[PDB]
């Protein structure tokens, strides 16, 4: 825990580097931003790209919602930033350009999820410094955002391929851990995790909770989530579990909301 | 592997401790760059310094996370970018904020031969947890951009000679041994202090382009002039990128 | 009739459906793009294709008006001309976003032989009500911009040799005429398909400047550099300007 | 049919009219169902000062209780004279647009700063993404009347004065968003079958059509010409109202829904 | 006469004595007459971390339900150590201007995010967009304090050391919105007759006049020395209050209109 | 060359600030030259056409008639001079997008002001001249004291040439320079040209002025900039000779020492 006047010592004449300006620097107090708030993704290629059918239903448990619980609603990209990596990894782009590409689908499903909401008063919130959540999350309880990280150029690349390894569940992810939210859901179109993906496999067990490191044992690291949201999770401080559920059943985003277990919880231990 | 963006280009990352030195050393760095012009076409990137690890006392005093404290170094990084550019803008240089670094390089060095812009990467929110210290810095978001752009060079200028086995001011430095050459993978193994990013051997581990990054001493007039010109004055990193 | 603000300017209008074919067309339209710009100076405007297609199921599907669809739309004609200006970075070419185009395309045309942008109009909620889709598209906001900036010319880049008698790749495919030559209010009489935005013939009809607008395959290398010489290569489409 | 809406998207051009018709078939989805745009008159209202302008901020503060509010403002006459001098030199409608836009922002500002004090702001940016937030809690927001069209403005058959304003621009607005109503608050009771400033003989129109305006020669009179054109195509705001803002209690009971000014409608 | 001053306006240059008073005797309209706009101290207060911020913190979100606020920041020490780096190259005083706002903004960052699970925002922006939402609904918001003059800041008469600072930004957004009152929020207990810090003896003044402190030497004591002339400027702020931040209840008494610290007077 | 410049034991006066664009030339157009229209507008235009191989150019421009009718409007409403001020910049604004446009085929457009502030320099290395407002954005934080904005495009322009330490600032007005009363004004038959003055002069005088009076107060904390010309723009030629020096209407001294 050492002390302040050591770690401002550290801090001056260490580099950041230097693991006992690090040992340091982990026992710094630490403030929850936004604790009684809970981020919740929207499926992009699940959900969003399904239309009416599916985002219907979700809006108004949405708005139902946002009278017992404080929303930051996070939206998915799918199909048309699939397309766009497809031209642009076809041409030898890096991931660093096609991240750009993927954020501006997440903008245009955000907007479209917003306009249905707007008549709620619930804005769509954007820009580097997300500036307007406070006051929208204390007076109409909810925020629509984009789920891509910022990134853009300085997109971190997987060890194969141009995709982006960092897309729209890292993006709600890590927004859910740096304001320390109480949870983070993530809304799909299966009840959670199966052994195999149990759209191509018709007998696939559904799984119910597993740590990431039993998902990494039975090579399920990248099925449900983008697999580097499974290492952030074993890293964050403040989330240290996810729910994923199934957001084409009534209900199950509502009961999720109110911490029930109705899908798959991923635990980082 | 990926296209070449701006293959033409050298970037080099300016400590931010070099910058904390003030006018000593940055009129002799910025003759230097000067002088560098007509030669290369540069996109020049500064570190944070000091005040980062002052906004870092009173941020972790305050109890906010990692999130909360890599906008508030990236800003420092920034201010010595507002400052180097100030010093050349006869030249031609202008500071460029980082959605003009991301979209709109290319017409920029047709317009002149150099811009200035923050090395830390815009990961604000979304900087990575585990530390309390904002992992992605100066040197990581320098080379992030230049494998990006599969450009020709990055030279990272540094208040030290190089690398060394341990810090060489620090209460370890009669121990420190200059190291002429390093492979990532083999920093990556050690434990203990480093003039570089820890994150910046991460990211040399999936680098496409940037075979060899330089490390050399701003302070001494002339080896970043060497530096680009592939001499070796300083600590090579081989980033395991294979050359054909 | 007003001044020419760009009257060296050529206006390259690249079809979304061109881009959406990857690198097999995008490849070779690049190469030609590089050795067109010694010769010219160049805005070239991306359109949209397929995607603006998806997102405009999925768009009325939930309902929303016409308004709601043209940015949703234009966003995809931004992400191809992100696409199209990566490949010729090398050259000095960046995307600029629409209040540049508008603003300041002067100063980056002194800076660079060519930029990229959206050749969507930012119509945004103002989009004209009548059709479900927005009648102002990537065609339509080209030709506004050449006009506005009497430009020496428009030429949009297809993914078909021009203008048929019906869609060459429809249901009476078997019944489509090419058409070397029309005029704009004669295709706006006639009912039916296009490859052109039908807005485009109203605005046409209220141009200022530009006296023709030649529409060239360009799955087809060569013919856009042949077109921008004024050499017949597709459908030449008369505006209804008069020499003055 | 969705699935045959979905065929046509993906294998025709935009331009094909069974494409168009089938888009034609979408559901209609109101954004802001229960608002109100009105528009603060430039030339007619806010250029006339306070003796005009603190009435109104009066009837907005009170009728923000009862109404929720997208209040667009005019340019006037600082518009008319960067007009002048533009077209003077020359320059087409598309450059004209953006001078336009800055003379609306100026109004929006001034008017804004004295709704300061009630909560209610001026916003802004492409996607005037202050709305939903402001309208929810405040009940009302100001916005410049402009259309964003800038460079890309579309000329008149004449001229190169702009031909979409600020009308035109807070009708779309409405249109988009789905709104209940549309008032126009200006300085005359509303259509008279001449300029009622200029022409003794000028007698009042409490109700007419699209058409029967055109049929007289009103089509250019009270309203930018464009705006009763779009009226026709809007699948939302089918009708407006204009109203002397000049008079207290117009505005108030025009948002009540009553007949107070001319009703134009589109058919 | 509205109309003789329209007419000086048209005919006259802006630097005509005739003009000039007959604008002075226009109407004066205050924007935010009920909100106080308080400065937290950047190097009196922030930079000393949780001790001193935690505090005024609670002493912020309790004050939020009686009073108005508009909180701003000042830059303090990295500002120091920015100036110092840039002063020593010979950079002129345009240019260090945006290095000190960039720690006000870091201030603001930090503040705001110990507030933000209160409702209260950071605003920014050229136009502070975002303020008369937040006043109304969460009854605070933090600002940065620098003063947005840029490379167009003044300089003083000597050296490149920018004049106008967080204080000056402060009381100038104060003056603007014709705010009830200006409070700054320091670690001492108001004006000393000398730096209470480095001085044995120093006497406590808790009501002064700007013309007794200049002839007391201390016109660049607590305050920015400029503040002191833009005080005597002013229209609507025509007094300050500063108090010590680090003693609990000073700010919360100050609000209430208790004299606490130090008054400042124009005259 | 006087017997204190060689008393060793005297304080020696600071080095000056860096110059940023020491090369550049700064001219101002009037608001009320460009509220004339295409008669002062087109020969302007022409001229600073030619003028554009010659020098490199900062063009800022003042905001004219419409700034008094915004003014008329914001005064009648009450509101308080950091109101008023951004809403006459507008104008300034919209003169420099004619302006620009009219140039635009010679590569020049009109940057707003984050642009003039911070990346200046890379446009005038890709073009030879660029338009800005010549009014500062002072917005919220203008001065009080009086109910116009003092801070305006004369002062601006200044405040910028000086700051930029550049080559120097050209004033372009609709009259031959400074009199001695306003030569448009009831007392225009008292009216004596001034071809030269100091602004410590002007500072102390009562009355209108063709300049901003905050100009000469920031002339007197000026680092670079000695002498600022007002000429007539509407003679074709004067604005051209003043880029050379040539003494062709009203010479300010700030007060900047030479040697
Ligand atoms: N193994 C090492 N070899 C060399 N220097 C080291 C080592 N470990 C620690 N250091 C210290 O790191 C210092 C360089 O500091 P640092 O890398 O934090 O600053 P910077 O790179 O200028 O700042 P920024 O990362 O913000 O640009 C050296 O002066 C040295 O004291
Ligand atoms: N009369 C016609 N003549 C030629 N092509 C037609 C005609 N009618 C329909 N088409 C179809 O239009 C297709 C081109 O589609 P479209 O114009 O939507 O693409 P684009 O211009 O690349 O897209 P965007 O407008 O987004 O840039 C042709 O391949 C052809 O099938
Ligand atoms: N002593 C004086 N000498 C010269 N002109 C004067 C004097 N006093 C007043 N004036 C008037 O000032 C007029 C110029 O007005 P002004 O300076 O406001 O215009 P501008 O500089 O073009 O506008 P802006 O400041 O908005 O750019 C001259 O035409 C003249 O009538
Ligand atoms: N073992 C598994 N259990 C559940 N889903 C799986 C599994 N393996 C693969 N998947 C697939 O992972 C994908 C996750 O859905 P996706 O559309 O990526 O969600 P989102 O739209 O929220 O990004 C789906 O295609 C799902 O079928
Ligand atoms: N036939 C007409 N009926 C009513 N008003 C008319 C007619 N023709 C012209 N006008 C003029 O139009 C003016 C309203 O338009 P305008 O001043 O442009 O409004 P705004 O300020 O709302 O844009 C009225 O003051 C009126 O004098
Ligand atoms: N006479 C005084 N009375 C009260 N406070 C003072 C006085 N003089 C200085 N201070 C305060 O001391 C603080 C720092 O003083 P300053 O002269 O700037 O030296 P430094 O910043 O190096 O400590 C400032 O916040 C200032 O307001
Ligand atoms: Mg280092
Ligand atoms: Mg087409
Ligand atoms: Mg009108
Ligand atoms: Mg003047
Ligand atoms: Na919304």
């Amino acid at each position: 825990a050492n002390s302040t006047a050591e770690l401002e010592e550290l801090l001056m004449q260490r580099s950041l580097t230097d693991p006992q300006l690090q040992a340091a620097a982990a026992a710094a107090a630490d403030f929850r931003i936004l604790p009684d708030a809970t981020v919740i993704k929207i499926g992009g290629q699940s959900v969003i790209d399904r239309g009416r059918a599916a985002v219907y239903p979700l809006v108004d448990e949405i708005v139902a919602a946002r009278k017992n619980h404080k929303l930051l609603i996070g939206t998915g990209a799918g199909t048309r930033a699939r397309h766009l990596y497809s031209i642009a990894a076809g041409l030898g782009l890096p991931a660093g350009v096609l991240a750009q590409l993927g954020s501006s689908v997440a903008d245009q499903n955000a907007a479209m999820l917003g306009q249905l909401l707007a008549k709620h008063g619930i804005p769509v919130v954007g820009g580097a410094g997300l500036s307007a959540v406070p006051l929208s999350l204390a007076e109409v309880n909810a925020v629509v955002f984009s789920g891509m990280p910022p990134y853009k150029l300085w997109m971190r690349p997987a060890a194969e391929g141009v995709i982006p390894p960092y897309r729209t569940d890292a993006g709600c992810f890590l927004l859910a851990e740096q304001f320390g939210c109480k949870q983070m859901i993530f809304v799909k179109d299966e009840d959670g995790l199966y052994t195999a993906n149990p759209k191509t496999s018709k007998d696939a067990t559904f799984i119910p909770r597993i740590s990431v490191d039993e998902m990494k044992a039975k090579g399920l690291h990248d099925s449900i989530l983008e697999f580097p949201v499974l290492d952030l999770l074993q890293s964050a401080q403040h989330v240290r579990e996810v729910q994923v559920v199934n957001g084409l059943v009534p209900g199950n985003l509502t009961r999720a909301l109110a911490g029930e277990h109705v899908g798959t919880i991923i635990t980082a231990s | 592997r990926p296209i070449r963006l701006l293959p033409w280009l050298q970037v080099v990352k300016i400590g931010g401790r070099v910058m904390d030195r003030g006018a000593d050393a940055i009129l002799p760095l910025v003759e230097e760059l000067r002088k560098l012009l007509p030669e290369h076409r540069l996109l020049i990137l500064t570190g944070a310094g000091v005040r980062a690890r002052h906004v870092f006392s009173v941020g972790l005093d305050l109890g906010l996370p990692v999130g909360s404290l890599a906008p508030l170094a990236a800003s420092e990084a920034g201010q010595n970018g507002h400052i180097l550019a100030a010093m050349l803008a006869s030249e031609g240089v202008s500071y460029v904020e980082h959605p003009t670094v991301a979209d709109q390089l290319a017409i920029h060095l047709s317009a002149t031969r150099a811009v200035v812009g923050s090395a830390f990467p815009p990961y604000h929110h979304h900087e990575f947890p585990g530390s309390r210290i904002p992992p992605h810095r100066a040197d990581t978001g320098a080379f992030l951009l230049a494998d990006a752009f599969g450009a020709a060079g990055l030279t990272i200028v540094e208040n030290v000679d190089g690398i060394y086995t341990a810090d060489p001011n620090g209460p370890d430095r009669g121990q420190a041994r200059f190291l002429p050459e390093t492979s990532a993978t083999d920093l990556a193994k050690s434990e203990g202090p480093l003039p570089v990013d820890r994150a910046l051997l991460d990211v040399m581990a999936t680098a496409r382009h940037i075979e060899r990054v330089q490390v050399v001493n701003g302070l001494v007039p002339g080896r970043l002039t060497a530096a680009l010109r592939g001499e070796h004055v300083g600590t090579l990193i081989r980033t395991g990128v294979r050359p054909a």
